[PDB]
């Protein structure tokens, strides 16, 4: 199997520092140039940095946008790869991906800003042709993600959870619903369960007609 | 540096027919060792980007042979023969000859026949009004093409600026989006105001369709 | 097992 595995994301100040970490497995690491790439919230893929082989003296190499803030590092005795970030920007916001372009992994989220964390209030969508329309409304959480799902996972056909959007306030909203045959209102039950773990905040919601 | 300039932005493809993309080079990726470093990744919709292409027009494992890479020096292209579900998402071309580089992304749409959506409107609940604000929520559901217009109308005045729109990627069994349209009042002035519409105008639908509700 | 072909590692 190959795995790539990183670690570190999170929210830090403009100004602040961080440091990514990267574990590797199931391809001969130490022959191979090692690189970070990310990608900011909804643009493309930008390659960050790139280390090379001991044969190589190590050589590094940066993108323009992060030259002299940042430094990759490695360590082929462990398979990791690093990346310290110093002067951290509001643009540097982003998933990074630890990855020789041959193989990739899910990233790790680094967003830079002054915002403090807040989880989110959650609003019901209440319900009343053939189909009804119900959901959630999960307003006002920094940072990104939220998760949703609907009783715990049973409820996924018709589900349309959307992409979150950016209020003026600076805070993230989204919302969630499933569309359903009208007579299995009556018939089934409905609890949109929230997470936040940036705010470390869980939330469960009953949703169901007004009177 | 070497800039990779990818085209078109867009593709949108009946399933059976074929997709082509072209990537160009500001300088040759021939490398001094003979090769040529030109590599495609695929990033399907909520997925981490994967290779699909390795050196011009090797196939990694598990990349079905409708896909095929060409080109040389500054100029390549990719061709998928005739386009699967599975093949939406954003195609990027990846240069390897120095450092590295991407494209600018080109996102692959499956096309359908038209389809209608049907709408739903929210009022804000009661739990929010406590708080300070209202939003109000229309939902369009199941439709195709993507292009929609969604416009709010408070006792028939037409709102704009203080609204936004969310889109879902393209349903994995039918093709189709959901949209959620927001309406942000001040709770003061949602209960000063009577009429809440979505106006919702869409080529599968013969004229606009209104979902309104009275605030009583 | 394999070696890299993105690069010319
Ligand atoms: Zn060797
Ligand atoms: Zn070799």
């Amino acid at each position: 199997e190959v795995q790539l595995v990183e670690s570190g994301g999170g929210l830090v100040q403009p100004g602040g520092s961080l440091r990514l970490s990267c574990a590797a497995s199931g391809f001969p690491f130490s022959n191979y140039w090692m690189n970070w790439v990310r990608q900011a919230p909804g643009k493309g893929l930008e390659w960050v940095g790139q280390i090379r082989l001991k044969s190589n003296n190590y050589a590094t190499h940066y993108a323009e946008s992060v030259k002299g803030r940042f430094t990759i590092s490695r360590d082929d005795s462990k398979n990791s790869l690093y990346l310290q970030m110093n002067s951290l920007k509001t643009e540097d916001t982003a998933v990074y991906y630890c990855t020789p372009i041959d193989y990739w992994g899910q990233g790790t989220t680094v967003t830079v800003s002054s915002a403090s964390t807040k989880g989110p209030s959650v609003f019901p969508l209440a319900p009343s042709g053939g189909t009804a329309a119900l959901g959630c409304l999960v307003k006002d959480y920094f940072p990104e993600p939220v998760t949703v799902s609907w009783n715990s996972g049973a409820l996924t056909s018709g589900v349309h959870t959307f992409p979150a959007v950016l209020q003026s306030s600076g805070l993230y909203s989204l919302s969630s619903v499933v569309t359903v045959p009208s007579s299995s209102l009556g018939t089934q039950t409905y609890i949109c369960n929230v997470n936040h773990k940036p705010s470390n905040t869980k939330v469960d919601k009953k949703v169901e007609p007004k009177s | 540096d070497i800039v990779m300039t990818q085209t078109p932005l867009s593709l949108s493809v009946t399933p059976g027919q074929p997709a082509s993309i072209s990537c160009k080079s500001s300088q040759s990726l021939l490398y001094s060792n003979g090769k040529t470093y030109l590599n495609w990744v695929l990033q399907k919709p909520g997925q981490s980007p994967q290779r699909l292409i390795y050196l011009v027009s090797k196939l990694d494992s598990g990349v079905p042979d409708r896909f095929s890479g060409s080109g040389s020096g500054t100029d390549f292209t990719l061709k998928i023969s005739r386009v699967e579900a599975e093949d939406v998402g954003v195609y990027y071309c990846v240069q390897g000859s120095h450092f590295h580089t991407f494209g600018q992304g080109t996102k692959l749409e499956i096309k359908r026949t038209v389809a209608a959506p049907s709408v739903f409107i929210f009022p804000p609940s009661d739990e929010q009004l406590k708080s300070g604000t209202a939003s109000v929520v229309c939902l369009l559901n199941n439709f195709y093409p993507r292009e929609a217009k969604v416009q709010w109308k408070v006792d028939n005045a037409l709102q704009s600026g203080n609204s936004q729109e969310s889109v879902t990627e393209q349903d994995s069994k039918d093709s189709t989006y959901s949209l959620s349209s927001t309406l942000t009042l001040s709770k003061a002035d949602y209960e000063k105001h009577k009429v809440y519409a979505c106006e919702v105008t869409h080529q599968g639908l013969s004229s606009p369709v209104t979902k309104s509700f009275n605030r009583g | 097992d394999t070696s890299q072909t993105s690069s010319p590692s």
